[PDB]
C-alpha cells in the first residue's frame, strides 16, 4: 500500500491526538470481545469470558498498549511497512503461530475504537486513509510467513 | 445464534439511532464505496457523490430493511424472505462485500453513539449485522 | 440448503472416496499447507513433512468426520455436536481457514476422481463443505 | 507474487500440456454452475439454466477461450503480471463493472479444473505454484479499480 501525501497528512493528524495508554488496550479488548476464538493466544491473562471481565483485564491494557506502540512506529515508517515489521511478522510466525487472519480483525476493530473515540471527526476520506493503514500493517505483519 | 444479550443490545442501540436510520444507512454506504472502491461496481448506475439523492434514497432502504430485522431478531429468516430473494436472484451481489458493508455500518454507529457503543453492544452488532447478511446470501445456490 | 440433487451428488461422489478417505484426507491437508502456508499456524506441534505421522492420522480424522456428515446429511447440525463444541471452545481456527481446507478437498477429488467430478457433483460437494464448515463454526459466539 | 525458479519450471510445463481450446470454457462453465450468482454478468450468453446447457453452450466456450488466453499471456510474464493485466483491469473496471471477487473464484475454479485434467500430475506442489499464479492473476486484475 501507498498512501498519497493528503492521506498521509490525515493520519498523522489524527494520530497525534491518539492516547497511547489507552486505545492499544480498547481495541484489544474489543477485539477479544468481539471475536473471541482470538482469546486462544491469550491464555496467561486469565478470566476474558465477559466483557466486563476482558475490558478491565490488567493484561490486556498493557498488551493493547504494547501492541498500539508498534503500529506507532508503523506510522513513522509508511513507505516501508513491510521492512519496519519484518521482524515482528517471523515473531509471530515462529514463536507465536498466530494466524495472520487475525491482523485484519485487529485492524477492524481499531478503525472502530478511532470512530467511536473521535465521533464525526472520523470522516469517510479519514476512515478511507486509515483503511489502508491497517490493511498496509496486516499485510506487513503478514508478510514474513511461510 | 443471536443471544438474549444481543437481541437487547441491538434494539437499544437501534432505538438510540431512531430517526437518524436513513442517514446512517447513507454514510455507510459513503464510508464504504470511499473505503472500499471495488463496492461500487454494483452501482454503475448510480450518482455516487456525497450527498447525492440515489445514496440517500438507498441508504433509507437499507436502513429500513435492518429495522425490519430488529422488529423481527427471533424470525429474521421469514422478515427477510423477499429481500433474500431479490438478493440471490437479481441483485447477486458477492459475500464478501456484506462485511464491508457491515463493518462501515459499525464504523458509522461508532462514529454517532459515544455511550451506547459499548464494546458488548460492537460485539452483538457485529452478529447481527452477519447474520442479516448471512440470511441475505442463504438461498443464492 | 443441500438439495435431494446435492445430497445424492455428495453420497455417491464420497461414496467413491471409499476406503481412500483417509489418504485423500491426508493429501488435502498437505495441498493446503502448501499452497496456504498460514493454516499450518494451527499445527506447530506437528511435523508438516510429506508423508509424516501426524498429518497421515489428522487426515483421517477429518475424513472420518466427513464420512459422518454426509452419513447424517439431513441433521448435520447434530450430528457433528460434540465437534462443533470442540472447534469453538477450543481449536477456534479463524472461519478463513475452513475455506482453504475446503477447496484443497475439492481439488484432491478432482484429481483422484474425474469421472465423479462433473461440474454438478462439484457444485454440491462445494456446498456440502461449505455447509460443514458452516455447522463447525456455528458456535463461535 | 514470487514463484521459486522451481514453480515457475512446473507451471511453465504443465500450461504447455493444456487443450487451449476446453479449458478456458470449462473453468467459465464451472464458474456459472458452481456460483450461479456470476451469470449476473453474461446474460447476453443464451441459456444457462442447466449445468448441461452451461457447459455446452457455445458462447461460454468461445469466451473461456478467450479468458484462457489472457491466462497464457500471465504464465508468459510471471514477473510483471501487474502490467500484462493493467489494460484488462481498468476493462473489468470502467466498462464492465465486474466486483474482483469473481477472479478469485475463478481462479479457484480453474485450479480445480487443472486438477480434474491432469489427475496425478497435478501434484500438491504443483498446485501451490497455480496458487500463486491465479492469486496474481487476480490481484492484477483487480490493481486498476478505483
Ligand atoms: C497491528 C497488529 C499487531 C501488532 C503491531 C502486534 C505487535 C506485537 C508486539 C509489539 C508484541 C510484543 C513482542 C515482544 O515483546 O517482543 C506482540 C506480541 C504478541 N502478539 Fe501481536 N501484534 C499485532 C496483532 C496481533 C494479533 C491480532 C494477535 C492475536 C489474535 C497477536 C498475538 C500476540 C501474542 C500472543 C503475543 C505474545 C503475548 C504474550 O507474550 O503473552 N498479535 N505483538
Ligand atoms: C445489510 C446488508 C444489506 C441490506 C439490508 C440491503 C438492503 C437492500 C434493499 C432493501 C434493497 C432494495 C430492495 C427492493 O428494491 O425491494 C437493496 C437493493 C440493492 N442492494 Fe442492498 N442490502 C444490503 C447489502 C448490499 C451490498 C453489500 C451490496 C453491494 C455492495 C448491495 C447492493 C444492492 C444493489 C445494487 C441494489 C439495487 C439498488 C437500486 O438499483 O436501486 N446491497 N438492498
Ligand atoms: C471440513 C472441515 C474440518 C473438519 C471436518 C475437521 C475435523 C476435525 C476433527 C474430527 C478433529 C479431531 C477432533 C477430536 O479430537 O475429537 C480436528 C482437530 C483439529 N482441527 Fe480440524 N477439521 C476441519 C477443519 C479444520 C481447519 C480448516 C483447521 C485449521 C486450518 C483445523 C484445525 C484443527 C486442529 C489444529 C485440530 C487439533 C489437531 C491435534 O491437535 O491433533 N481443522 N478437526
Ligand atoms: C480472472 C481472470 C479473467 C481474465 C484473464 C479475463 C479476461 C477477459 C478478456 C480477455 C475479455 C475480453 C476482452 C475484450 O474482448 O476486449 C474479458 C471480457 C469479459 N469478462 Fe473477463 N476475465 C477474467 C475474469 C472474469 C470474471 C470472473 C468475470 C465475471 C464473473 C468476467 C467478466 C467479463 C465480462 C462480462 C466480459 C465481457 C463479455 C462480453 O463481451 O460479453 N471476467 N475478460
Amino acid at each position: 500500500v501507498h498512501l498519497t501525501p493528503e492521506e498521509k497528512s490525515a493520519v498523522t493528524a489524527l494520530w497525534g491526538k491518539v492516547n497511547v495508554d489507552e486505545v492499544g488496550g480498547e481495541a484489544l479488548g474489543r477485539l477479544l470481545v468481539v471475536y473471541p476464538w482470538t482469546q486462544r493466544f491469550f491464555e496467561s491473562f486469565g478470566d476474558l469470558s465477559t466483557p466486563d471481565a476482558v475490558m478491565g483485564n490488567p493484561k490486556v491494557k498493557a498488551h493493547g498498549k504494547k501492541v498500539l506502540g508498534a503500529f506507532s512506529d508503523g506510522l513513522a515508517h509508511l513507505d516501508n511497512l513491510k521492512g519496519t515489521f519484518a521482524t515482528l511478522s517471523e515473531l509471530h510466525c515462529d514463536k507465536l503461530h498466530v494466524d495472520p487472519e487475525n491482523f485484519r480483525l485487529l485492524g477492524n476493530v481499531l478503525v472502530c475504537v478511532l470512530a467511536h473515540h473521535f465521533g464525526k471527526e472520523f470522516t469517510p476520506p479519514v476512515q478511507a486513509a486509515y483503511q489502508k493503514v491497517v490493511a498496509g500493517v496486516a499485510n506487513a505483519l503478514a508478510h514474513k510467513y511461510h | 445464534v443471536l443471544s438474549p444479550a444481543d437481541k437487547t443490545n441491538v434494539k437499544a442501540a437501534w432505538g438510540k439511532v431512531g430517526a437518524h436510520a436513513g442517514e446512517y444507512g447513507a454514510e455507510a454506504l459513503e464510508r464504504m464505496f470511499l473505503s472500499f472502491p471495488t463496492t461500487k461496481t454494483y452501482f454503475p448506475h448510480f450518482d455516487l457523490s456525497h450527498g447525492s439523492a440515489q445514496v440517500k434514497g438507498y441508504g433509507k432502504k437499507v436502513a429500513d430493511a435492518l429495522t425490519n430485522a430488529v422488529a423481527h431478531v427471533d424470525d429474521m429468516p421469514n422478515a427477510l424472505s423477499a429481500l433474500s430473494d431479490l438478493h440471490a436472484h437479481k441483485l447477486r451481489v458477492d459475500p464478501v462485500n456484506f462485511k464491508l458493508l457491515s463493518h462501515c455500518l459499525l464504523v458509522t454507529l461508532a462514529a454517532h453513539l459515544p455511550a451506547e457503543f459499548t464494546p458488548a453492544v460492537h460485539a452483538s452488532l457485529d452478529k447481527f449485522l452477519a447474520s442479516v447478511s448471512t440470511v441475505l446470501t442463504s438461498k443464492y445456490r
